[PDB]
RNA sequence: GGUGAAAAGAACCCCGGGAGGGGAGUGAAAUAGAGCCUGAAACCGUGGGCUUACAAGCAGUCACGGCCCCGCAAGGGGUUGU
RNA sequence: UCGGGGCUUAAGCCCAGCGCCGAAGCUGCGGGUCUGGGGGAUGACCCCAGGCGGUAGGGGAGCGUUCCCGAUGCCGAUGAAGGCCGACCCGCGAGGGCGGCUGGAGGUAAGGGAAGUGCGAAUGCCGGCAUGAGUAACGAUAAAGAGGGUGAGAAUCCCUCUCGC
RNA sequence: ACCGGAGCGCUGUCUCGGCGAGGGACCCGGUGAAAUUGAACUGGCCGUGAAGAUGCGGCCUACCCGUGGCAGGACGAAAAGA
RNA sequence: AGCGGCACGCGAGCUGGGUUCAGAACGUCGUGAGACAGUUCGGUCUCUAUCCGCCACGGGCGCAGGAGGCUUGAGGGGGGCUC
């Protein structure tokens, strides 16, 4: 409301621009000793178990 | 008797929205597109008549860069024709250069000899 | 309809400079540099012929010019307003006085700067030895 | 063949989990449900959910495999929105939007 | 029914501009220049009134249109005389007919009757005239058609 | 304010905590399925054609060329490189 | 920095000459329209010539929406109105006509009549949806940690212990 | 707890800043606003134009998209100038 | 121990002592209400930067084969005092 404000409605092109980089990334995941489950690196993991 | 806006002005719109299709941004989604459309307007009739121009020259440099070739100025090679009396090679025409140069080379002969 | 050219192999060609004078030269040079001599010229493709000059120290210059020409590099910074006279161009890379004088005639348009590619130079002479050397005044 | 399965009137931003489902287009069955599984955030739950109703449709009503289908398409569409109030410093009164989601996820046969 | 307080200060508010609701320029608000009850009615000339009806009367007339009956088989209000009446009276119903005549069961006949509008000696107008495209009426009807012109 | 001629308002199975869906079924019609007839526009989104990372701008217009699509052909439409 | 590159017996300045470029000015070919003039039982229309930038402003001629006569008529489930698309036909134009798609029930020729008659702007009124933006903020700096239980699902619900106000 | 002058004591008020504590800023998960907004594809200089230019002219410069931070300009916002 | 440009640079960076609102007083003019390039005491300075610009740091491609390590310096920047 105060001194900050936008000059112009941004376009809806320029809009989209700016979240380019906001696209997500996939996890990343192993195959256990125990089940062929995933589990996710230096990690256990529930209904699989570990060792030592 | 009431009559309402009904579908009149609906009409109007999508009728010029269609004619700014292909634009940008609200441009070509809106009355913005209207406001575009004069400006395109006035540019059409402008660049019409720009048009003829643009290929007045077009020839032109092509005319010139050919019987430089040969060895004369542009203003050399008209001069002659028009003293010739040779209307025939109306500039657009001149593009012989490229289609039957041979032509294009006896048109320059007789401009040479045409002159003195 | 004007006729559509197409497609056309690049013609090189060798340009001696000793003696030119800058601008004299420098004409033929862009003139040259595009289509624009050949009667099938065409802005829009731009064709110009591959200029290569050699000898570029020789250029002349007219009275007072290695003294009083000056040129004129600007940085984005304060004062960074640097400027050069001709001598001190011709003491470094000298090919560079032709190369600002061609560059300078050149269309401003994004092809006139696909030309300027076209346009090579040296002073030896000794060109990289290509194919194509069609000498020419 | 192709297999739908719609989720309306999900309570969540589409920009949220518009995040989630553009990790799972076209991705294998098995592929995608690790992901959502270990994926960190919330719009993981609504699409695992919905995703996985598309396999039982693809199978219960369509004779579709379950280890051998994927996901041919899938994208969300915003709802209605659940205006709020909201009282501001001095009096001023902001209208809150939490809007609604309406994921979408199609699955389908791969190959031969 | 809306009130006539200033809804704004119209000043420092940032807002528009305004006074009451009542304004037109106010989805809801009053009309502006609406139409109000009115009489579209006047005096055309007393001339005009009698000659529009007889050019009228001599115009479907010169056609030979206008014929001038007497006789009415048709004794009562029962519409099967008027049809039976009209039908060898050279009126096969495809044509519009005004039915001019005194007597009220002429009337009660061709009254129901579709391809015909009743009509009483007096209430010849040029209207239900150029209306229709025959013109039969009653001679005794004719008469005091020619009392006001003839 | 409005389902439909009529409630015939979707029994039963499947995913699901529910919501909501996919079948099945009713109906002439279900993108008529329940604040449900017609459903325009702004606005959000997926898939496809063309296009863009040496470029300077009221965003268009004029010309040439490439690519994609319709046509027996010439030609017409979409895109935009210069 | 002369608009810039550049230019020196000139690409500068003065004198004389021939040639060319270059406007929407002019000519050429075609079409509009209005005006004056001619052919003309022939209304008609053909031909000749000229005018035709344009705000306030005056004049003139049309398109279109609502309703009435026309209507006890006609079009209409073999699909009305409205909606979406078109490169097609007509009109200078406002518009009209045709073809597909939707839609499910009204529509109203020719010729005339009467008006709540056309919106892009009024910090216009109502409603809907965008932008900032996944940003600032989640409202006292007294403070939390752990185990068990319930549960489709628990940092947030129950219980125990330790801590803090 | 009025306004002015001087002095003593004592000090980050200062020479002149440094270090540290915690509550925010920053990253992740959850929820999610606002004023403003002609449309945008929004560079610098010298001229230029109703006289202070991203948008006209010439010239120089500059791959595309962001995140953090500073406030010079957009004659920035706000209030139809008191 | 220079003079000046830069909205007498710089308040969407700060201050607000001055000037330029409401209270008070003196002098002073006016019958008065009031008035003063006359004086005096007091008196609310607005968390959120969208675009250009600038300071820092990344992502994407490009560099006509992929890759690791080390470099050339067009061009630009900092510095420059003095007793
Ligand atoms: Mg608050
Ligand atoms: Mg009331
Ligand atoms: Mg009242
Ligand atoms: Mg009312
Ligand atoms: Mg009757
Ligand atoms: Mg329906
Ligand atoms: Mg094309
Ligand atoms: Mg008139
Ligand atoms: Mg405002
Ligand atoms: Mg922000
Ligand atoms: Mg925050
Ligand atoms: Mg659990
Ligand atoms: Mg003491
Ligand atoms: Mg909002
Ligand atoms: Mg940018
Ligand atoms: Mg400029
Ligand atoms: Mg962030
Ligand atoms: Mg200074
Ligand atoms: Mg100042
Ligand atoms: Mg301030
Ligand atoms: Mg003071
Ligand atoms: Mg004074
Ligand atoms: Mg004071
Ligand atoms: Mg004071
Ligand atoms: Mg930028
Ligand atoms: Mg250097
Ligand atoms: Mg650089």
């Amino acid at each position: 409301a105060k001194h900050p404000v936008p000059k112009k409605k941004t376009s809806k092109a320029r809009r989209d621009a700016r979240r380019s980089h906001h696209a997500l990334t996939p996890p990343i995941l192993v195959p256990c000793p125990e089940c062929k489950a995933m589990k996710p690196p230096h990690t256990v993991c529930p209904e699989c178990g570990y060792y030592a | 008797p009431r009559a309402k806006t009904g579908v009149v002005r609906r009409r109007k719109h999508k009728k010029i929205l269609k004619l700014a299709k292909g634009y940008w941004g609200l441009r070509s989604k809106s009355r913005k597109a209207r406001e575009t459309l004069f400006a395109a307007g006035n540019y059409a009739y402008a660049h019409r008549k720009r048009r003829k121009r643009d290929f007045r020259r077009l020839w032109i440099v092509r005319i010139n860069a050919a019987c430089r070739q040969h060895g004369l100025n542009y203003s050399t090679f008209i001069h002659g024709l028009k003293k010739a009396g040779i209307e025939v090679d109306r500039k657009n025409l001149a593009d012989l250069a490229v289609r039957e140069p041979q032509v294009f080379a006896e048109l320059v002969e007789r401009a040479k000899a045409a002159q003195g | 309809k004007t006729y559509v050219p197409k497609q056309v192999e690049p013609r090189w060609v060798l340009i001696d400079a000793e003696g030119k004078t800058l601008g004299r030269l420098a004409t033929k040079i862009a003139t040259l540099l595009r289509g624009k001599h050949r009667p099938d010229w065409t802005p829009n493709v731009a064709m110009g012929d591959f200029v290569v000059v050699v000898n570029a120290d020789k250029i002349r210059v007219t009275g007072k010019k290695l003294e009083q020409k000056i040129y004129t590099r600007y940085s984005g910074y304060p004062g960074g307003l640097k400027k050069i006279p001709l001598e001190k161009m011709l003491a470094t890379h000298p090919e560079r006085v032709l190369e600002h004088a061609v560059k300078g005639m050149l269309p401003k348009g994004p092809l006139g700067r696909r030309l300027f590619k076209r346009l090579k130079v040296y002073a030896g002479p000794d060109h990289p030895h290509q194919a194509q050397r069609p000498e020419k005044l | 063949m192709e297999a739908k399965a719609i989720a309306r009137y999900v309570r969540i931003s589409p920009r949220k989990v518009r995040l989630v489902v553009d990790l799972i287009r076209g991705k294998s069955l098995e592929e995608a449900r690790n992901i959502l599984r270990y994926t960190n955030k919330r719009g993981a739950y609504f699409v695992a959910k919905v995703l996985e109703s598309a396999a039982a449709n693809a199978v219960n009503n369509h004779d579709m495999l379950e280890d051998r289908l994927y996901v041919k398409a899938a994208y969300v569409d915003e709802g209605p929105a659940l205006k709020r109030v909201l009282p501001r410093a001095r009096g001023r009164a902001d209208i809150i939007k939490k809007r609604t989601s309406h994921i979408t996820v199609i699955l389908g046969e791969k190959h031969g | 029914a809306y009130s006539g307080r200033k809804i704004w200060p119209q000043k420092h508010t940032g807002r528009a501009r305004h006074g009451d609701i009542g304004a037109p320029i106010f989805v809801g608000g009053g009309v502006v220049f609406g139409p109000k009850p009115r009489d579209y009615s006047y005096t055309l000339p007393k001339k005009v009134r009698k000659k529009g009806l007889a050019m009228a009367v001599a115009d479907r007339a010169r056609e030979g249109k206008l014929l001038l009956v007497e006789a009415f088989a048709g004794v009562n209000g029962k519409t099967k005389e008027f049809l039976a009446w009209a039908k060898e009276a050279g009126l096969d119903g495809s044509e519009s007919v005004l039915l001019v005549t005194g007597n009220e069961l002429v009337r009660r006949a061709a009254r129901n009757l579709p391809w015909v509008v009743t009509l009483a000696p007096e209430g010849l107008n040029v209207y239900d005239i150029v209306r229709t495209e025959r013109l039969v009426m009653d001679l005794d009807a004719w008469e005091v058609f020619q009392n006001r012109i003839g």
